[PDB]
């Protein structure tokens, strides 16, 4: 019961993430200086332009 | 790489099957068996350590089932993340446009 | 209240952005053309943003001033003079 | 938006974890039913076979489909780029704005 | 005169398209089409060069390379003007036949170039070669022609070939080339690099005495090679294959 409740909670967040994200864009994973974990990052500068 | 994940999921599935059969047999013959014939092998010598071994079985099957399922879910998410990340993929009109713009500015300046 | 020169300022901003884009395109073309060339922009040559607009405005001012001078010293003095204006590429 | 192929790939993966959740749930009901079966009422005995069979068939085909996905990974190999055109598109839109500025009848 | 530091390799055309994309993912630049035509000339055997100091070996006879660019209007047949002039045209260049034939090249008759065998020793990680180069701008006279010029020097024609491929410019002056080579004779045209592309990554150093620069160049080349691990294997070619002296005959192709 505990596993089902929690697990369906992370499918709720999972579906929110999946259907909230759009797309060409330079996307990668980076390690935060303060947190140290992996987070999604997008390159939007004109450095390569 | 991917072949290692294949193998890991293989022992994952076989471990599920084996622990499933183990908990099935343990709970079905949890009712202790007394048979006069020497062929049968069921021993309950110390009374309360029997219950200790029973809760042993319970805790083992719980931990192993939960860990295996969680590992499989994490593996699926890792596959999806690899899927998302790793898959690498008139002039003349402008002339009169700029001409009109510059003449308009010159008139308005 | 919409002033007279608001469109003028909007146009100025637009052409400034266009000139920056042109600078970027020039940089990319120079980079693609040859690998050895160090891409270090020269302020005297590469950066051309305020120069064209300022040149156009001051050239118009000087053209008006010389028109006035010619009218005062030639047109008002010597009648019948014919003036033709041309641009050379 | 992403190309469709990735879309059905993620749909299949989502189906995979939903099937895993269904397998866990069915494990919960079979564990529940075995308790009263040990208690001694034989009415729910027929349901036990159905639950066990559905549990096993849910466990098998889910892993099979995941195996198919990992196989797809095997042959999917070999099958700032936007920046190369990014300035260009910016250029375009800027001139479009100038057009809107240039024509006073469209500023309404 | 340069010290050219180079690494070589080859690929099958099947992966060609894929390879191209990966390169653009790394360099951030698009490929640029190019072509060339090289003619090799050798000292005239009719003339006895007794001046080769046999007792001392001060010098040995060598072969001269003359290169020129040829417009694509000679390489595109009547079936190909519809497509734009980009890299994809290389996908149709798999046949041993080519629009440029022997007669046109004979009608043509620049950059003059001489080289030496790479440096000896087994402690070299990249092919280091010495090149001496000059440029011919124009000419005049009653017999102004490349053939007459090289016969005046004392050289005669040996063979020729045509290269078509794409170029990638990366940082630090690194140049990566994908080539296809067509040997040309009156008998016909034969593609030596049959069913594949020849890959060559190289850098140039202007002064051979500067050693900090050479170390930097080697570092860049080995880093590039270690980036492409698992896809393509870049290797140092055979030192005895890049020898172009007349006494011994072989041609890396």
């Amino acid at each position: 019961n505990k596993l089902s409740s929690i697990l369906q909670n992370e499918h709720d967040y999972w579906n929110k993430i999946m259907q909230s994200i759009s797309n060409k864009d330079v996307i990668f994973k980076i390690r935060d200086r303060t947190s140290g974990q992996k987070l999604l990052a997008i390159k939007y500068g004109y450095e390569d332009s | 790489m991917s072949n290692q994940a294949l193998y890991e999921k293989l022992e994952q599935t076989r471990t599920i099957l084996s622990v499933k059969l183990a908990e099935l047999i343990n709970m079905t013959t949890i009712a202790d068996r007394n048979d006069d014939d020497e062929g049968s092998f069921a021993q309950e010598n110390s009374e309360l350590a029997v219950a200790t071994t029973s809760v042993m079985m319970v805790n083992n099957q719980t931990m192993q089932l939960i860990k295996n399922v969680q590992d499989l879910l994490i593996l699926t998410r890792s596959i999806k993340e690899k899927w998302l990340l790793n898959q690498i993929p008139d002039e003349k009109q402008i002339e009169e446009l700029l001409d009109n713009c510059i003449e308009t500015f010159v008139a308005e300046k | 209240l919409p002033k007279i020169n608001d469109k003028r300022a909007n146009l100025m901003l637009v052409m400034l952005r266009l000139l920056l884009v042109v600078i970027f395109k020039k940089t990319l073309r120079s980079r693609i053309s040859s690998p050895h060339g160090l891409i270090n922009l020269n302020v005297d040559d590469d950066i051309l943003i305020i120069r064209p607009i300022l040149g156009k405005v001051r050239f118009a001012n000087y053209k008006l001033l010389l028109k006035k001078i010619i009218k005062d010293y030639v047109l008002d003095i010597v009648p019948g003079s014919s003036i033709t204006e041309t641009e050379v590429e | 938006m992403q190309p469709p192929y990735i879309q059905e790939r993620l749909k299949s993966l989502n189906d995979i974890e939903t099937q895993l959740c269904s397998m866990l749930q069915e494990a919960s009901q079979v564990t529940f039913i075995f308790g009263e079966l040990k208690r001694g009422n034989e009415s729910v005995k027929p349901q036990f076979e159905n639950h066990v069979k559905q549990f096993y068939e849910r466990l098998d085909k889910s892993t099979t489909q995941l195996r198919k996905e990992i196989q797809l990974l095997d042959e999917n190999v070999g099958t700032n780029k936007k920046a190369l055109g990014q300035d260009t598109e910016k250029m375009e839109e800027q001139l479009d704005l100038l057009s809107a500025i240039l024509d006073p009848s469209k500023s309404k | 005169m340069v010290q050219q530091l180079s690494l070589f390799g080859s690929i099958g055309d099947d992966g060609y398209d894929l390879l191209i994309s990966t390169l653009t993912t790394i360099s951030g630049n698009p490929p640029l089409l190019y072509n060339s035509l090289c003619t090799v000339w050798k000292p005239n055997p009719s003339y006895d060069v007794e001046n080769v100091n046999s007792r001392n070996q001060l010098v040995e006879p060598n072969r001269i390379k003359l290169s020129k660019e040829v417009p694509f209007s000679y390489l595109i047949d009547e079936t190909m003007m519809d497509k734009p002039l980009n890299f994809r045209i290389l996908k149709s260049f798999t046949n041993d036949k080519i629009p440029l034939n022997y007669a046109m090249t004979r009608n043509i008759l620049w950059s003059l170039q001489i080289s030496d065998i790479p440096a000896a020793g087994n402690n070299r990680s990249v092919s280091m070669q010495t090149i001496a180069e000059t440029i011919i701008l124009s000419s005049a006279g009653k017999n102004s022609s490349v053939s007459s010029l090289m016969n005046g020097l004392g050289y005669v024609f040996e063979f020729q070939y045509l290269t078509i491929g794409v170029k990638f410019f990366m940082k630090h002056g690194l140049i990566l080339e994908l080539q296809k080579i067509w040997q040309i004779e009156e008998a016909g045209n034969s593609q030596i690099t049959s069913g594949g592309f020849l890959l060559k990554a190289y850098i140039n150093v202007s002064r051979g005495t500067d050693i900090d620069r050479i170390n930097y160049t080697e570092t860049a080349l080995m880093n590039l090679k270690k980036e492409l691990q698992g896809y393509i294997e870049l290797s140092v070619p055979d030192r005895q294959s890049m020898d172009s002296r007349v006494a011994h005959g072989n041609i890396l192709i």
